[PDB]
């Protein structure tokens, strides 16, 4: 399943402007961009409701897709579990009890399966929907505002319960969402849609160089301290008058700190610039809108 | 495979019909409705040694199952479009032709149980009352009239929901396409220079004569509208392939 | 408007256990829960739709409120500009041919406002249903989610529009809405509810935003290290579960490096940040999950 | 002011029924049907000077009329609880009382206006036939008895949408209502040794005495009825407006 040179076009607004994507050693994608720009597009295209793409797209067959567009996409008036095993019997090779029990008891949906799905709520209806979506047993699940109706604590539960999936069982997730904190938090990569195209693309287990993160250190001791980080990683700007030290991102901050710490060394401050996901996408958006 | 997906749709589309109330709601009220036709019709204009005649009740019979049977495909064919959730079924190529496939083994099973639905009806009505049976070679034709009937009015409303995506729509269409024509036809038809000429070729537009035929107590077919009403129904079935595979939400 | 002593239930489900709540010196004040916890239950307390509460509700006749409940609320088949018109007339006192150019403009709706609703997408026949809110000329303004589904520079400048008028009219909104990022983006107070009570109340005025120190550790040290900092170095709040630790401002963490090594204790991450909503949350919420 | 808020919004609601386009089919399909059938019923069994009787007439029309105003009335009150805008109306206690009030009026209104078109059609179905006019004296008393038939209807399912909050089963029960009592009362009310008893004692109870009669082409009522009948029109009016203000959304 991979996209090169995509153009689609409706009349004369075009929506869609030469892409390529392609899932290379990557579990979770992130898809960030405005409204209308034409995200629910680029995902029908990889998901195949859109037919006049305009370019080529391999997909095996064999290959089952599962996704969810951005309402919930259910049966009102019938219960959640008639839901569940239609879209299992209908989408998916079949219906198994271990599994359907495996995905049930994951979620935490037993006291309400077996009640109507207009008597849920829209948490309980985003959950249901992917649920639903993920029974087909997919390859690639494609999800459109998964988390659009629920609580913050609700969205760190469910995409932990995602990423054990992912562990669980080999899927690749492709997202596209707001709420970048939210995505952040469990995602491999991040892509950038502006003027209907993606205009960056962020890996961010390698990150950037754009990504900083300052130390500052005492007068004595800064002779030391620039000899250990030169002999250790790379040094990009050094700020004598400043005083400042710039390093590259990292996650944990506990291994540095021990060799400081270890060697009697205690830094006057420390504080990081980061150019994340609300900083790339903000400084490349307010560039249109304001 | 794609054949058991296949009939895993038809035989749980089916399923869902049989676990509604308005199904069983329908039934009572065609029941009692033909039963006091009936007998209004038979047991009292003349009053005989109550004697029923059985083309009165047929007509009326298959014409109210008719139009319960049509509005229940209508329903049927525009519940996902209704909710959205056909979003979830145009993904793949094979799934979208193996959908159009399905569709069409669905209204051939609806069709079949309605038609069984009529001949219990009738049979029960037959026994009750006094007279003559018919023959069951009737009943075959008659089987085969129901099925025509409805593929036909089916597929046309799935191109019309493919186009407008919207339900309601669908549903004034369908009541309008079934009640106009029997309707404007007798206040119109015996008015111009050219009505013998027009009702002639009526028996060629698919709509006009199915309809006409409809309210009919006896069909019979020409080689002519046999010939033209599967070529009608075949073309509209690859008609529906070709734009539910080139359409695009 | 004001609440003393509200306490509703359904039968033997609690929703509000004895709150009490008033406007009190703040503009902009946060409603933050989970889901299914009784958010739009709360919404439907304060504007006034449930009468059986066995208490007092304190709000004047010649104040009006237009609101904002789970789905937008339109007429779907008629036009935006028709619903504008009707609710105006409906709940506000008359026609301002001025007033209402303004709220278009303000709000940017002039080239869809004469279009069907049905061709509109989510955020923008919500943000039309927030303008048909601010019609009703109101004192009391509530909104439950009005960001849900909309990027942030939509919801960035909604914001600031929403405080442009806030200045305009002299009015009082409260927001219940998740996106704590976007409420610190625009909000003077905030307040948080648990079992129908409101926990915690955290005030900001002016821009010193309290910045603080985060620091991580085990649960079998976090005890000795917690109790030691506070016979040591004066605590104002305390956050147990994120591990948040409030010290006067430091601009130093010499002798925090120092202390915290003849404490034998380490932390897995460190560091500075300006203080929000999110910490306080986490903490208050966490409780029913685990 | 309140005042201006009651009547602005029924004339919005006016406003709004004189500019969907189902307003003028429902007046097409109705004059359509009524000329046909007025055509019908003195033109053709007979063989007259063409001369119309107009007793039949105004029956059929009444009871077109009626059925179709009924179902326009659930419309437009179902409205806002269909769409869940209601909500939004029902803030404070003096807006839920205006509401009441408001709905009332604008069924006031909506009832004025039918009869109105009632009058002009059958003018119109005057002027294109010929025979004896009638009296305004009788018009201006259907105006009243379709004055009260909308007001206790309307009422009434006015009760049902606010305890149940769902549309569908409004106009289900709303048709079902209309239309069984004439339905049922041949096959079941001939039977009984009590069915003399319950026949007279039908002419109290509201629903059935006055479904009974839209069909009949006149209307005579007694003292008992009239009270009564105006009694539980206010009764349900004072229970709306009880309810809503004590009833929990």
């Amino acid at each position: 399943m991979k996209l090169e040179h995509i153009t689609k076009k409706y009349g004369s607004n075009v929506v869609l402007n030469d892409i390529d994507f392609d899932f290379g050693d990557s579990r979770i994608v992130g898809l960030i961009g405005k409204n209308g720009v034409g995200k629910t597009t680029v995902m029908k295209v990889m998901n195949g409701n859109i037919i006049k793409f305009d370019g080529k797209v391999d997909i095996d067959n064999a290959d089952n897709i599962g996704f969810l567009i951005e309402h919930p996409k259910l049966y009102d008036n019938k219960s959640g579990l008639y839901n569940l095993k239609l879209f299992a019997q209908v989408l998916g090779k079949g219906f198994d009890k271990a599994y359907t029990d495996k995905i049930i008891d994951a979620f935490g949906m037993r006291p309400y399966i077996k009640k109507k799905v207009k008597k849920y709520s829209m948490g309980m209806k985003q959950k249901l929907a992917i649920a639903v979506s993920l029974m087909n047993k997919p390859k690639f699940l494609i999800l459109d505002e998964p988390t659009n109706g629920m609580d913050p604590d609700g969205s760190i539960d469910v995409l932990t319960t995602i990423k054990s999936l992912v562990n669980e069982l080999d899927m690749r997730i492709l997202i596209s969402s707001h709420k970048l904190e939210d995505i952040e938090l469990i995602c491999d990569r991040a892509v950038f849609l502006r003027d209907g195209h993606f205009v960056q693309d962020v890996n961010m287990e390698e990150g950037v160089a754009s990504d900083t993160t300052i130390v500052t250190v005492d007068h004595k001791d800064f002779d030391r301290t620039e000899k250990y980080l030169a002999e250790h990683f790379q040094l990009q700007n050094v700020d004598k008058a400043d005083g400042h030290l710039m390093i590259n991102a990292q996650k944990n901050y506990q291994v540095i700190l021990k060799a400081l710490s270890e060697l009697d060394i205690y830094p006057k401050y420390i504080e990081t610039r980061k150019s994340s996901l609300r900083d790339t996408y903000f400084n490349i958006n307010q560039r249109g809108d304001k | 495979r794609g054949s058991h997906r296949i009939l895993n749709l038809v035989k749980y589309d089916l399923y869902s019909i049989f676990k509604s109330p308005l199904t069983y709601l329908a039934i009572l009220v065609v029941s009692s409705l033909i039963a006091t036709q009936s007998i209004l019709m038979a047991n009292s204009m003349d009053n005989p040694k109550h004697i029923i005649v059985y083309g009165s009740v047929f007509a009326a019979a298959k014409w109210l199952l008719l139009i319960i049977g049509l509005m229940f495909v209508v329903k049927t064919i525009t519940r996902d479009f209704s909710q959205g959730t056909i979003q979830l079924y145009m993904s793949k190529v094979k799934t979208r032709v193996g959908y159009i496939i399905s569709k069409t083994i669905s209204i051939i099973l609806i069709s079949i149980l309605f038609a069984l639905i009529h001949y219990v009806i009738l049979i029960v009505v037959q026994a009750s009352s006094n007279g003559k049976n018919l023959a069951f070679s009737k009943y075959v034709d008659n089987l085969w009239f129901f099925l025509i009937f409805l593929l036909f009015f089916g597929l046309f409303l799935f191109l019309i929901t493919l186009a407008s995506q919207k339900t309601a729509m669908i549903f004034s269409l369908g009541v309008f396409l079934v009640l106009i024509v029997p309707f404007i036809k007798p206040f119109i038809t015996f008015i111009p220079r050219y009505g013998e000429k027009v009702l002639d070729a009526f028996d060629y537009i698919p709509f006009a004569y199915l309809t006409d035929k409809m309210i009919s107590s006896n069909f019979d077919f020409s080689n002519w509208q046999w010939v033209i009403s599967l070529g009608s129904i075949v073309i509209f079935f690859i008609l529906n392939i070709l734009y539910v595979a080139k359409k695009d939400i």
